[PDB]
């Protein structure tokens, strides 16, 4: 059918407003929910329906700044929300010590990402503190953790680290050699990329791996042509109509981006079947409340609404900005970032 | 029916 | 102790044991974004959680408070971390915690924080005795649960429990030969034990797979395994495979088989085989068969593959 654009703009608007206690489990990931909504509006060219200034202040209130003594550098970055109870501070005063307050790699990523989308120039971001915190998250094997206190480690966070270094236009945030090693070691016998060595190759980790390399500008340098051909084969085999994340698994709207974006980075998305993909994505569109779901006749959420739209974007949907396949922001935004970077270089 | 990525 | 849904539940603000603590509220400032509304009970538990956290109070009451915080939201990684801090400080019985997390994971098998918690516990105890069985149960409500398989590989690798995994794999593959997770597990076991260099093993595996393919010819997983264990040694270095496949084509055909064939032919052209120009034609003929009738959805891809072979071997 058709793309209910306005319906989706309202949907994202509501996401930025208030949610039912039913979404309590997203408390520590509120910043990424914000990202889905903001980048989603950006992708639909509707950022005007929100107060960029208010939101920018809220975001900055989530930054874990270094304290006076700077004894918490290894823990700087961004929080997913204010759940710890720290007094609201839009990165105005120095950081207030707290035994358990520290950033989360996915939040530092979506946070910076949101700031750029909203037009902020990142001047209030303590770049060095963030990079210091990032470094602290990398393990001996090259992968990353989400928080300094410890957590699981895998490709998801390698991608987060890559995006952070890229946006701050400084790769001192990671030991790139070790990260690349981790990404190579994750390639499966079936040629896809898994969350880690030995694990089942997966659409999500393949995107994270490939996108990370592209962000480092080392795709061609890390994988041979023969290897890239094998990876391309694995990826393009994911299309059933829409895309699934693993062989013999049902399709899921968000993979239209995870896999689709990987195919785009590998310059072969053009050889996929657009109609069946578009048709599937639209079949998961909630015509009443707006947004998209993973499967048709399923409830919509911010993640699928966003990735479903980015999926449509990949095929240049009428009414949607082109999405930067590696950075996960609109090309328009990736551009403003380019200018921003030039600015600093003076 | 969702995707908990975090 | 006092369950959150107990008729006699009492807000922490009304509990005597908590009178000395000032609850700490959360504040999103002037204009909150993506604000979640919380019930009295919910906000109450967390206002006290913030209080205890802020003071890094390693008390028994704090430990009990985390149970409630977790019941309200098991996705709060900070709560689990603090709970681990307390588990140590109060030297709690870890075998008991194992029962706790076992119940939690069963209710929320797709939660990252709970699987991480269990892994930390197992490391602490250095006891993997109940892991394989626990995971097998979780895999019963979802044989493809990525968290379960990941945890399973960690345990097996960390405590070297390879002895029975290949058998577990054979069993699951019988339950559903299309489970891509099980095929990956099979490769995981073998490559970490015998390896595939033992021609006896390679032969057993190729034979095993061809058998599974014959039972269900349309199975990407089986084909990917077969190509996976041979692609690096050179697909063209196996003359009898090319023919055994061409013999299947008649009855057990599928786009996966045709694809395998194209791949064999390309390996040949890659190794300057005999009949360069003739082989390339056999390839191109298949590419087109894929594009026009066998794997139409990838029509443009296959034609792209074909054009690639032509401009590379002519
Ligand atoms: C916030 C943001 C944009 C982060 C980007 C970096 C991340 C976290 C990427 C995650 C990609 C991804 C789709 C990972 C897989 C998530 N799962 C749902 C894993 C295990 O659960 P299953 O139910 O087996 O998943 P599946 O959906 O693959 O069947
Ligand atoms: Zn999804």
């Amino acid at each position: 059918l058709d793309f209910l654009r306005d319906r989706h703009v309202r949907f994202f608007q509501r996401c930025l407003q208030v949610l039912p206690e039913r979404y309590s489990s997203l408390e520590t990931s509120r910043l990424t929910i914000a990202f889905f909504a903001l980048s989603g509006l950006d992708m639909l060219d509707s950022l005007d329906v929100v107060n960029k200034d208010d939101i920018i202040e809220w975001i900055y209130s989530l930054q874990v700044l270094p304290t006076e003594d700077r004894s918490n550098l290894d823990r700087c970055g961004f929080r997913g929300s204010s759940y710890l109870g720290i007094p609201f501070n839009p990165s105005k005063n120095p950081g207030t010590a707290h035994p358990y307050d520290s950033g989360h790699i996915a939040m530092t990523y979506t946070g910076l990402s949101c700031l750029i989308i909203l037009g902020d120039d990142l001047s209030r971001v303590d770049k060095e503190a963030c990079l210091a915190g990032l470094r602290a998250l990398q393990l001996e094997d090259g992968s990353f953790c989400a928080v300094p206190e410890g957590s699981e480690n895998d490709m998801r966070f390698v991608y987060c680290a890559s995006c952070i270094c890229y946006m701050l236009n400084n790769w001192s945030g990671m030991d790139m050699k070790k990260a690349i090693s981790y990404i190579r070691r994750s390639m499966s016998y079936d040629n896809g990329l898994a969350q880690g060595a030995g694990l089942e190759s997966h659409g999500g980790s393949t995107f994270c791996g490939i996108a990370s390399l592209c962000l480092m500008g080392k795709l061609e340098e890390v994988f041979s042509e023969k290897e890239l051909n094998r990876i391309k084969r694995w990826c393009i085999m994911r299309q059933q109509n829409g895309y699934h994340g693993r062989p013999n698994k049902p399709v899921d709207t968000c993979y239209s981006f995870w896999v689709g974006a990987t195919l785009k980075l590998l310059k072969i998305f053009q050889y996929t079947n657009f109609e069946k993909n578009r048709n599937y994505i639209l079949s998961t569109q909630d015509r009443l409340v707006g947004g998209f779901a993973k499967w048709p006749d399923s409830h919509p959420d911010a993640l699928h609404a966003y990735f479903g739209i980015c999926g449509l974007s990949l095929m240049e949907e009428s009414g949607i900005c082109k999405v930067h396949p590696a950075l996960n922001v609109s090309t328009r935004t990736s551009e403003r970032l380019r200018d921003l970077h030039q600015s600093w270089k003076t | 029916n969702c995707c908990k990525v975090l | 102790f006092l369950s959150l849904d107990s008729p006699t539940y009492v807000l922490y603000r009304d509990r005597a044991e908590w009178a000395d603590i000032d609850p700490v509220p959360q504040n999103d400032g002037p204009s909150p974004v993506v604000q979640i509304i919380y019930s009295e009970k919910f906000r109450d538990v967390y206002d006290y959680f913030r209080a205890v956290l802020q003071r890094d109070e390693r008390s028994e009451r704090a430990f009990k408070l985390t149970r409630d915080a977790i019941e309200l939201n098991a996705a709060n990684y900070t709560v689990w971390h603090f709970r681990r801090v307390l588990l140590r400080s109060l030297q709690k019985d870890l075998q008991e915690e194992m029962n706790y997390i076992i119940a939690i994971i069963e209710e929320q098998p797709k939660n990252y924080q709970v699987w991480h918690h269990r892994r930390v516990l197992v490391e602490w105890l250095k006891d993997p005795s109940q892991e394989l069985e626990f995971i097998a149960d979780i895999l019963n409500q979802d044989a493809k649960n990525y968290h379960a398989w990941q945890h399973r590989q960690w345990v097996i690798q960390e405590f070297r429990l390879w002895d029975n995994e290949l058998q577990y794999v054979d069993q699951l593959l019988k339950e559903d030969v299309r489970n891509n997770s099980v095929w990956n597990q099979r490769h995981f076991v073998i490559s970490n034990t015998t390896g595939y260099s033992d021609r006896a093993v390679l032969e057993r595996e190729v034979q095993y797979t061809l058998e599974m393919i014959k039972l269900v010819p349309h199975n990407e997983s089986a084909w990917n395994y077969l190509k996976g264990i041979l692609q690096d040694r050179g697909l063209s270095r196996y003359p009898n495979l090319l023919n055994q496949l061409l013999d299947l084509q008649p009855s057990h055909s599928s786009p996966y088989l045709i694809a395998f064939l194209v791949d064999i032919y390309e390996d040949m052209l890659e190794n300057q085989c005999d009949n360069k120009e003739d082989i390339l034609n056999k390839a191109l003929e298949l590419c087109e068969i894929l594009a026009k009738e066998k794997d139409t959805i990838r029509k443009e891809y296959w034609r792209y593959i074909g054009r690639s072979l032509q401009s590379k071997h002519s």
